Order: C-alpha cells, then sequence, then structure tokens
RNA sequence: UUAAAGUUGCUGCAGUUAAAAAGCUCGUAGUUGGAUCUUGGGAGCGGCCGUCCCCUGCUCGGCGCCGGCCCGAAGCGUUUACUUUGAAAAAA
RNA sequence: GAGUACACCGGAAUGAUUUGGGCGUGCCCCC
C-alpha cells in the first residue's frame, strides 16, 4: 500500500508489450532532441516535458525512440539541475506547510503531515546520499527556506 | 505394492476419481460410479457395452459435478465439440 | 511487501493443487522456480506446463494431475550437509518411499535422491510429497 | 566490391556472386541515391530440414537502422533473381562468455547471449512483428518457443514459417513455431 | 470452475479483465488524429489529453482536460491509428 | 535435577471471549528484501539415454619431430559466504 | 506555391505519347 497513508491504490502507467517506433510518426531522433532542449530552455521539469511531447507531438516514449530518456539528455548536455525535481517538490511543499503554520499556530494536522513530510524528505536524502547525487554533507534545515526555494 | 517375489501384498485395490484424479474411501457415500451408455452405430439402438464414470464426494460437495460430466463425455466423444 | 516470490509460488499451487484446480497463474517468475518446476514435472508430479514471455515479470501457467498431495518451502535458507539430511528427511518428509527435497548444490536445483550420488550438499529450498 | 569483411581473408564464391548481384541491381534500378554506406559482413547458404534451401545475410548493427528502408524493394529484386531461395536479414553481433569467478572489461547487457538471441528473433521476421512470445516446457526438458506474429502484412508470412523455424534451429539450436493470433487484432 | 482456460481466453474476458489482471497487460488508451473544419493544421492527439491543446498556429481549441478521456469540441472528425 | 513439559515451543506454544496487541502515527539502531548476465552439440561405449573428453593466458626449461607445436613450469589471474576432500589436532 | 476541392514539374508505363486531388495508408473531399 501507501507509505504514508492507509490506503491501497492501484492505478499507473500500464506499458505495452510492443516494442517498436510506430510507423504511422515518421519523426527523428535529433529534431526531437531539439524539442526537448527548447522546452527546457524554456523553463520545465523533465515529467512536464513528457507530458508535453506525448500530447501534442504524438510520440509515445523517448526511450523507443532515442536511446537515452529525458534525465540523461539534461545531464549529457547540462542543463539539468543540481537539485533533483521531486526533491525540490518536497523542498517547496515544506516551505509552503511551515510558513502556513507560521501563520497559523493552533493546529495539529497540519502540523502531522509536517512531520510526515519531513520524514519523506529525509528518506529520499538518505537515498540521493547514497547515490552520490547530492553533496554528502548536505542537511535540509526548517529555517533554510530562502536557500534553494 | 509390488514386492521382491513380484507378489502383490494389495488386499482390494481401491479406485479412483476420473474428474480430480482423487481417492473414494470405504466409508465415503457420496461417490457414484455412473455408468453411460452410448448408441448404436447404424439408427438408435442400444449395443450393451458401457461407458462408465465416476466422481467422489468434494467435487459434488462444491458442486461441481456437471461441469465434470461434460468434460468426461466430451473427451470419450459423447458430446460434439462446438456444445 | 513480498520477500520470498518462491514461498508465495509454491503455497499458490498448494491452495490450487488442495482445492482441485486444474491449472494455475503465477504472478512473478523466476529462473529457480522454472528449475524447481522441471524437477516436479520429471518426477511426474506436474503435467505439461506453460510460462509466458512478457517484458517485465513473467508468468507460470501449471496445469496438475491431482497426484501433488503437499509442496512446501523451508525458509531461511539453511544449509545441509550430507550427515545433516538424514535428519531434515526425517523429520520433514511424510515417508522415506517417496517425497523429495530439492536443494541448491554447487551442481545447480536438483533433489536430495541423486544428491546423495552426487556427494554434494548446499543450501535448502522446499520439499514436495 | 561492397563487402568489408572484419579480417582480411578470401571467402568462397557465393559473396562474391551475392555482391555482384547487388551491385547489379544498384546499377540497373533507382536506387543509387540510397546505397552509399552500405556495407555487407558475410553471406551463407543453408539448407532447411526439406526440399527447399534460405540465404542468410550478415550485416552490422549500425547500419540496419538504414536497412528499415531497404528492405521492402530489396528481399523481392533478391527473390526474383534467386527463385528457389529466401533472403532475409540479421545484425550482427557477438555473444561474450559470462564473467566466471576463476576469470578485464564489464561485459554490457546489449553483449549478452539473451540479448544476442532476443535481437536474432526480432530481425529474422521483419515484414510482420512480435505480438506475444510463449514458451513451452516438455516432458523431455526440451525448451519449445512459440511466437505470435502480426495480423498486419499478413499475406506475405504464410510460405515462410518454416525457412524461419530451420534458420533458427540450424542457428541458435531452440525449435521454434509460428502462430497467428486473431483475436486482438 | 475447475479448469478455465487462461492459456488463450475469449477477448471479452479480456476486456472484462483489468488493463493489468490481463494474461498479457495492455493500456486501454489509444492515439487518435484531429482536425478542424475551418483550418487546416493537424496534430495527433493523445486520448488523455491531461490538458487544453493549441491547434499548431494558436488557430481553435481542441480538447478539455477532464478525469479520463479527453473531450473534442463539435464538428471535429477523429480516427484512430495503429501499427 | 532430568525425561514426561508441544506447561519456555529453533524443530515445536498462545494473544476476540480461558493468562495475553502498547490509544495512534512517525522514526535512528536491529531483521528481512522484486526480475534479470551461458545456451548447446560431436566421435564412441549400445540396442533416445545411464558412463567419459572439449571450447582467460604470456619469462626459465625436457618426451620428440623437420629456426615453428601440447609441454615441466620460478612469476601472476578482484574480494566473501556455502559445501566435499587433506593435514594438525594428548590419553582415558 | 495559400496544399479542404488546386496551378507547375522531375522519375516512370505503352522513334513517339501519357493516368482527380489530401496526408490522418486508409477513408475523406470532386465527379
Amino acid at each position: 500500500g501507501r507509505m504514508h497513508a492507509p490506503g491501497k491504490g492501484l492505478s499507473q502507467s500500464a506499458l505495452p508489450y510492443r516494442r517498436s517506433v510506430p510507423t504511422w510518426l515518421k519523426l527523428t531522433s535529433d529534431d526531437v532532441k531539439e524539442q526537448i532542449y527548447k522546452l527546457a530552455k524554456k523553463g520545465l521539469t523533465p515529467s512536464q516535458i513528457g507530458v508535453i511531447l506525448r500530447d501534442s507531438h504524438g510520440v509515445a516514449q523517448v526511450r523507443f525512440v532515442t536511446g537515452n530518456k529525458i534525465l540523461r539528455i539534461l545531464k549529457s548536455k547540462g542543463l539539468a539541475p543540481d537539485l533533483p525535481e521531486d526533491l525540490y517538490h518536497l523542498i517547496k511543499k515544506a516551505v509552503a506547510v511551515r510558513k502556513h503554520l507560521e501563520r497559523n499556530r493552533k493546529d495539529k494536522d497540519a502540523k502531522f503531515r509536517l512531520i510526515l513530510i519531513e520524514s519523506r524528505i529525509h528518506r529520499l536524502a538518505r537515498y540521493y546520499k547514497t547515490k552520490r547525487v547530492l553533496p554528502p554533507n548536505w542537511k535540509y534545515e526548517s529555517s533554510t527556506a530562502s536557500a534553494l526555494v | 505394492m509390488q514386492n521382491d517375489a513380484g507378489e502383490f501384498v494389495d488386499l482390494y485395490v481401491p479406485r479412483k476419481c476420473s474428474a480430480s484424479n482423487r481417492i473414494i474411501g470405504a466409508k465415503d457415500h457420496a461417490s457414484i460410479q455412473m455408468n453411460v451408455a452410448e448408441v448404436d452405430k447404424v439408427t438408435g439402438r442400444f449395443n450393451g457395452q458401457f461407458k462408465t464414470y465416476a466422481i467422489c464426494g468434494a467435487i459434488r460437495r462444491m458442486g461441481e459435478s456437471d461441469d465434470s460430466i461434460l468434460r468426461l463425455a466430451k473427451a470419450d466423444g459423447i458430446v460434439s465439440k462446438n456444445f | 511487501v513480498r520477500m520470498n516470490v518462491l514461498a508465495d509460488a509454491l503455497k499458490s499451487i498448494n491452495n490450487a493443487e488442495k482445492r482441485g484446480k486444474r491449472q494455475v497463474l503465477i504472478r512473478p517468475c523466476s529462473k529457480v522456480i522454472v528449475r524447481f518446476l522441471t524437477v516436479m514435472m520429471k518426477h511426474g508430479y506436474i503435467g505439461e506446463f506453460e510460462i509466458i514471455d512478457d517484458h517485465r515479470a513473467g508468468k507460470i501457467v501449471v496445469n496438475l494431475t491431482g497426484r501433488l498431495n503437499k509442496c512446501g518451502v523451508i525458509s531461511p535458507r539453511f544449509d545441509v550437509q550430507l550427515k545433516d539430511l538424514e535428519k531434515w528427511q526425517n523429520n520433514l518428509l511424510p515417508s522415506r518411499q517417496f517425497g523429495f527435497i530439492v536443494l541448491t548444490t554447487s551442481a545447480g536445483i536438483m533433489d536430495h535422491e541423486e544428491a546423495r550420488r552426487k556427494h554434494t550438499g548446499g543450501k535448502i529450498l522446499g520439499f514436495f510429497f | 566490391a561492397k563487402i568489408v569483411k572484419p579480417n582480411g581473408e578470401k571467402p568462397d564464391e557465393f559473396e562474391s556472386g551475392i555482391s555482384q548481384a547487388l551491385l547489379e541491381l544498384e546499377m540497373n534500378s533507382d536506387l543509387k541515391a540510397q546505397l552509399r554506406e552500405l556495407n555487407i559482413t558475410a553471406a551463407k547458404e543453408i539448407e532447411v530440414g526439406g526440399g527447399r534451401k534460405a540465404i542468410i545475410i550478415f550485416v552490422p548493427v549500425p547500419q540496419l537502422k538504414s536497412f528499415q528502408k531497404i528492405q521492402v524493394r530489396l528481399v523481392r529484386e533478391l527473390e526474383k533473381k534467386f527463385s528457389g531461395k529466401h533472403v532475409v536479414f540479421i545484425a550482427q553481433r557477438r555473444i561474450l562468455p559470462k564473467p566466471t569467478r576463476k576469470s578485464k572489461q564489464k561485459r554490457p547487457r546489449s553483449r549478452t547471449l539473451t540479448a544476442v538471441h532476443d535481437a536474432i528473433l526480432e530481425d529474422l521476421v521483419f515484414p510482420s512483428e512480435i505480438v506475444g512470445k510463449r514458451i513451452r516446457v516438455k516432458l523431455d526438458g526440451s525448451r519449445l518457443i512459440k511466437v505470435h506474429l502480426d495480423k498486419a502484412q499478413q499475406n506475405n508470412v504464410e510460405h515462410k514459417v518454416e525457412t524461419f523455424s530451420g534458420v533458427y534451429k540450424k542457428l541458435t539450436g531452440k525449435d521454434v513455431n509460428f502462430e497467428f493470433p486473431e483475436f486482438q487484432l | 470452475p475447475l479448469a478455465k482456460d487462461l492459456l488463450h481466453p475469449s477477448p471479452e474476458e479480456e476486456k472484462r479483465k483489468h488493463k493489468k489482471k490481463r494474461l498479457v497487460q495492455s493500456p486501454n488508451s489509444y492515439f487518435m488524429d484531429v482536425k478542424c473544419p475551418g483550418c487546416y493544421k493537424i496534430t495527433t492527439v493523445f486520448s488523455h489529453a491531461q490538458t487544453v491543446v493549441l491547434c499548431v498556429g494558436c488557430s481553435t481549441v481542441l480538447c478539455q482536460p477532464t478525469g479520463g478521456k479527453a473531450r473534442l469540441t463539435e464538428g471535429c472528425s477523429f480516427r484512430r491509428k495503429q501499427h
């Protein structure tokens, strides 16, 4: 089931068995990759890049049409940020919840969810420490909100 | 059971279910030695030979006996494949 | 979550054989499960079984013949010598004329009866009778 | 002419005749705008277990992405040139030995045995693609692969299934059959 | 049922079961194409468009994002595609 | 004091009502942890299979042959567990 | 070239001549 929720969910993507680039779209890899670098220079998250591609440009997955996924490409040329996107979103959620608790003191459910998301960001920060992505001495602090928002 | 002398020390061979391949015991009363008749080849009559079947108590207990008799009759060829 | 795929597969076989289902479905797949099902079917407890090759994790369709009574596993994977297998087949088997213990020797997953001839022991997986 | 072996060796006259046929169809047909760098590594004549013969052409791996655009016309040109022989393109990968503990650089998974056999089975049947792979286990332990082929481009691939089974048995050793499911597409 | 046929079941059962509980998993969505009668420029739109999609050249609105399948505006033809 | 004690339960206990699940959640030590990387054949022992051989090597040399071949090898093959053999292991 | 029905050609089929359009490869516009 879920890590911090009582309910169990079964709702995710389900890829088909077929390993092929479909013939109804004839789009070479390099112009597609040019569209990824343009959309990344527009200032968007790789999940949103994949959503925009499979929405408008008709490509199913990048991994079948190229040899790499999105973050490998943005790491290969170097537009990928040092902070990963999920940890960045967890930081921004923590800052928003902390500011809400700062302007609303008598609350318990918001404080409980704050402890839950601090546990989540710590358990993810251990993983990003042991996979040599983050600096080993990098420690999140509640007061370090304006450093990386 | 066989033996070194080649003599079976079995006193009676127990029968076996034709559906779930299980053994019908001595004090099980929910078992049927079913006999099914086949038609004479030319028009409609009765030959005299038999097409016998067996089933244990648990299959009838859960109730899947009609399914088993259909599969056995289809395997022996009484019921056609189109069904 | 799931810690032992082999245990769940064997105990699913145990449930579906105990009721009397003719054929089964197993959700995950592994190589050791494939070798175990081969040694099951070459001792004749299991008929001609199908396994399905998808691109995430395979599924196994085992047709049953009804000869199987119970097949279980031993967790965690203990080690057994040639001098300790006699006690395990004394306190784990129903009899001595039948029932086999599989074990991972150096030659692969194979039964104890040929492991006594092969003069090689190792870790233990499970049993069937 | 258009054959570059990795080693400087002279093979038999058959791949020379194959290259002569390729240059003849290049100079006769309007394919000169799409045949500039297309080398051929090797070629082999085999016979299936029956009354017919088949032709294997081994091609290099990165060149085959340019061979997508040619195998609608090239196969019918080789079929009309050699009438009793079927042509098929197989990429040339190598299998690396397993890094045994008594045995240096890492073995990538693109070069392993399963990936090589999967790529060989995928590049065998080019006009119709895979829908699903099933694999039986016999009483003798002989693993039997049965692969489901596409309903699209059905008419081209009824008569070639025995040639594919023969080339996969004489190239890998595994007995492979072919079937066409019709309840999904 | 003592024996279903999970080797090759009927396709109505395959649409009856879940997208992931099937014999081989396959998504119940598709890629489709759509055009506007008042304009030219044609794009290919996923069945769950998940956002507002613009015509390629800023001509008209095509899909409204919903919980499931996106809704097309009226007067727009659509067909699927396959390989 | 031991077996009986499957009433200290690793083999091998119990936790709704007989003794027994902390009010609940998070959480560092501790325990456990999804799939996947090498297949197959041949000569023969015989009328498909129970026995047996095959697919990391490159400087010193003693089985021969007409400056080249297996070779005996001083030198070396990323680390661990598991299992079988061998030595050392006092007697009573 | 505005490519919805359209105006120019190059390949190519029968020394000569020549067959409605669109890109969503299969159904849409025009007779």
